[PDB]
């Protein structure tokens, strides 16, 4: 069928999150861009530039007003009238996250907010920071806006959240139309936004050292694995996450496994996480 | 003809945000101006943490290039800890960060450069784009990209999967901190780093290395502009031993013609034209300050503008490559010899001309993928299954430490001063820092605002040579502005 058109427009982000993408196995990101998605902006990987990429996103926009999906990847950052911020210029004027978000955000069908910066603030909104970065969730209800918005965190995501919420979405509407389709999505967000396929399990109380945790058999350098990882740091037990059985990069390893958990799909990180090297 | 002035906003197929801005006169670029437009400021938010939370914080500067952050930011906290890597965490540390190498060269030549010479499919993103792009290749030739930047995808996904084996998942390692390596290598998990990496050199050896000499011959011209300063950078990085002194890469200075070594003293970071306080300006790292002012008269990029000894320098695999003078791959002393009638055996016969240009830069980049697979073979050899790869230090009360690394785009340090046993400064001093800075206190461009100067635009409707130099640099503001 038709694909929905998709701007993804970075805040103050990493491009982590469209790198995690980039790791998709099943199905792979061609598969994504050319058979699900019509990627219609993405600065990243696009093949225009300038002001003639940002016309042809209006364009688009406008041709799908109420249609498009938006995915704000990273925080936006309102202090100094958005000046940390500026994402395009058009016609002699800049363009701000801000602005961006305020044009483009009332006219989506859905925003998702991919990332924990964009999810909840995350690094740029953490204990230092002066650029006022604010999750998208709560820039958009602040200024009025009412456009869904589905959270998708994780420092980056796994890529199968953000496919997979893609693909849930996209599957809610084909039965039951846009706004039948997204008041299912919305029915299977938890209090935090998050699809709960994802995220509706504890990755402590799913974890395969809980047996030595209870045992209090805790490991003491990094490399010694037989022990569970709480006295080295790890932030399972406060973190809701699938890693423990989806694992990262094809299976081939995950957090706990490998060092600890930080907690990074958690609205608190990185503070509420931190430090994490210690329990 | 006379004067039009272009701005692009955003520069697209980059990292990061980015506007250039070129001055035109008579076809060709006159002057030119980069900037760099967010802001996030890694510097301030670390203040205060635990030290050893800096080796997860600081990769969230970048989810291209982590492994590199990650890396500059343990081996500062090696230093400060005074903790002594284990040889194996050493080796293992390599095989961690070499892989992302293989991704990230990869990625950039095909899935950001690769479309300033190629159509892609008749879908988005890859339309609509310059009615007037200049891609010159045959549609043989012009599918043959697109295979492979379809191949190449899954073989970028490959190289992480190998990242992730000894490092716990990418973007954003978990593997690497104070002391080296948090997972000791077993014999299973070694094959299939091996196994991965086998499909990764062939498709280097036999796709990437050849069909960048293959494109550049239908670019020559693109040999001919984008030469700047000729002047680049190398502060060292992969460790071949523990003795401090062995490095894949050699560090060296190079400019006006000559090499010199490097002393890191002679690094400061100007602001007049960034969006910091003028008081800032002029620091070494070990004295830096990070203070924003983003409503400063006359500043145009939030990345600062750092200096060698007053010198404007580039960064990145040329720079690399020209400063250590490896011999060429098999692949390209072939092809300069074919293609391009070109005698060649070390990286340095090229000639600086020809080295410091657009499709230059690709080509040393190509190589130097090349490069690295030697370097991981021998890894892969060296390595000791089963034996340890960390040391757990106390955390220091008070303590400084200095990492130097090369990331996939260039030279890399992280400065870290504790005090209370927490951070009290961090400083930051990355690659695309050194290659899209604003000018400096007395006017002097940043390397790739100078390597615009003489770009061709023939046609101002379609100005597509400017932002081809621009990634040919491999951009990443991110990185630069952190
Ligand atoms: S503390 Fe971490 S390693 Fe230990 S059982 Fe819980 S999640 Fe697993
Ligand atoms: S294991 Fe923890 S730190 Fe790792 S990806 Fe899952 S939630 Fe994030
Ligand atoms: N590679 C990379 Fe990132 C940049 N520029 C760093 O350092
Ligand atoms: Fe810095
Ligand atoms: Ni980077
Ligand atoms: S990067
Ligand atoms: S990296």
């Amino acid at each position: 069928g038709e694909r929905p058109p998709v701007f993804w427009l970075q805040g103050q982000g990493c491009t982590g999150c469209s790198v995690t993408l980039l790791n998709s196995v099943h199905p792979s990101i061609a598969d994504v861009l050319l058979k699900v998605i019509s990627l219609e902006f993405h600065p990243t990987v696009m093949a225009w530039e300038g002001e003639h990429a940002i016309e042809h996103m209006r364009k688009v926009a406008e041709k799908f007003k109420g249609k498009f999906f938006l995915v704000i990847e990273g925080s936006v950052p309102v202090e100094a009238d958005g000046k940390y911020c500026i994402i395009g210029e058009a016609n002699h004027h800049e363009i701000s996250m801000v602005d961006a978000l305020k044009e483009f955000g009332p006219n989506a069908a859905a925003v998702l907010a991919v990332g924990t910066c964009a999810a909840y603030g995350g690094i740029p909104a953490a204990e230092g920071s002066e650029t006022g970065a604010t999750a998208v969730s709560k820039f958009l209800g602040d200024n009025g806006i009412k456009t869904p918005v589905v959270n998708i965190p994780g420092c980056p995501p796994h890529p199968d959240w953000i496919v997979g919420t893609v693909v849930l979405a996209l599957d809610a509407i084909k039965k039951n139309g846009l706004e039948g389709g997204l008041a299912e999505v919305v029915k299977v967000l938890d209090s935090d936004g998050r699809p709960t396929p994802f995220f509706g399990r504890n990755i402590h109380e799913n974890c395969p050292y809980l047996d030595k945790y209870d045992e209090g058999v805790m490991s003491a350098t990094f490399t010694d694995k037989v022990g569970c990882r709480y006295d080295l740091g790890c932030k399972g037990p406060m973190t809701m996450a699938d890693c423990f059985e989806r694992k990262w990069n094809g299976g081939v390893n995950w957090c706990v496994q490998n060092a600890v958990c930080i907690g990074c799909v958690e609205p608190d990180f990185p503070d509420g996480k931190s430090p994490f090297y210690q329990a | 003809t006379g004067r039009t002035t272009i701005a692009i906003d955003p520069v697209t197929r980059i990292e990061g945000h980015l506007k250039a801005e070129v001055v035109v006169e008579n076809g060709k670029v006159v002057d030119a101006r980069l900037s760099g437009g967010m802001y996030r400021g890694f510097e301030t938010i670390l203040r205060g943490r635990d030290p050893r939370d800096a080796s997860q914080i600081v990769q969230r500067i970048c989810g291209v290039c982590p492994t590199a952050h990650s890396t500059a930011s343990v081996l500062a906290l090696d230093e400060a800890f005074g903790a002594k890597v284990p040889n194996n965490g050493r080796i293992t540390r390599n095989l961690i960060f070499g892989a992302n190498y293989l991704q990230s060269h990869i990625l950039h030549f095909y899935h950001l450069s690769a479309q300033d010479f190629v159509q892609g499919p008749d879908t988005a993103p890859f339309v609509p784009r310059f009615p007037k792009s200049d891609l010159r290749l045959s549609k043989e030739l012009n599918k043959a990209g697109v295979d492979q930047y379809i191949e190449a995808l899954e073989v970028r996904r490959i190289c992480h999967e190998m990242v992730a084996l000894f490092g716990g998942r990418m973007p954003h390692v978990q593997g690497q901190v104070v002391g080296g390596a948090t997972e000791i290598p077993t014999k299973e998990k070694l094959v299939e780093y091996a196994a991965r990496f086998k499909k990764v050199r062939d498709f280097v050896e036999q796709k990437y290395v050849p069909v960048v000499y293959t494109i550049g011959s239908k670019y020559k011209d693109m040999f001919k502009v984008g030469q700047g300063f000729k002047a680049a950078l190398c502060v060292g990085a992969f460790p071949l031993d523990n003795s401090g002194k062995k490095h894949l890469f050699m560090p060296g200075v190079y400019a006006k013609g000559k090499d010199m070594p490097f002393d890191p003293s002679k690094i400061k970071e100007y602001v007049k034209y960034s969006w910091f306080a003028e008081e800032t300006t002029g620091l070494n790292y070990k004295e830096g300050k990070t203070i924003p002012a983003p409503d400063k008269a006359g500043a145009y990029s939030f990345v600062k503008a750092p200096r060698y000894d007053g010198l404007s320098l580039e960064v990145g695999p040329l720079a690399r490559m020209w400063v250590n003078n490896p011999e060429l791959s098999p692949v390209g002393k072939k092809l300069l010899k074919d293609l391009f009638g070109i005698s060649a055996k070390k990286f340095r016969d090229l000639g600086e001309e020809a080295a410091f240009s657009l499709m230059g830069r690709h080509v040393a980049r190509a190589e130097e993928t090349y490069y690295m697979l030697g370097a991981i073979e021998g890894w892969l050899k060296e390595i000791k299954a089963g034996e340890d790869t960390v040391v757990m230090p106390a955390v220091p009360a008070s303590a400084e430490g200095t990492g130097f690394t090369e990331a996939p785009r260039g030279s890399l340090l992280h400065y870290v001063k504790v005090k209370d046993s927490k951070i009290d400064n961090y400083q930051i001093v990355s690659a695309s820092l050194w290659n899209c800075n604003p000018r400096d206190d007395m006017g002097q461009r940043g390397a790739v605002e100078e390597a615009l100067i003489g770009i061709p635009v023939d046609d101002i409707q379609n100005p597509v040579n400017v932002a081809r130099l621009i990634r040919a640099f491999d951009p990443x503001l991110a990185c630069a502005v952190h």
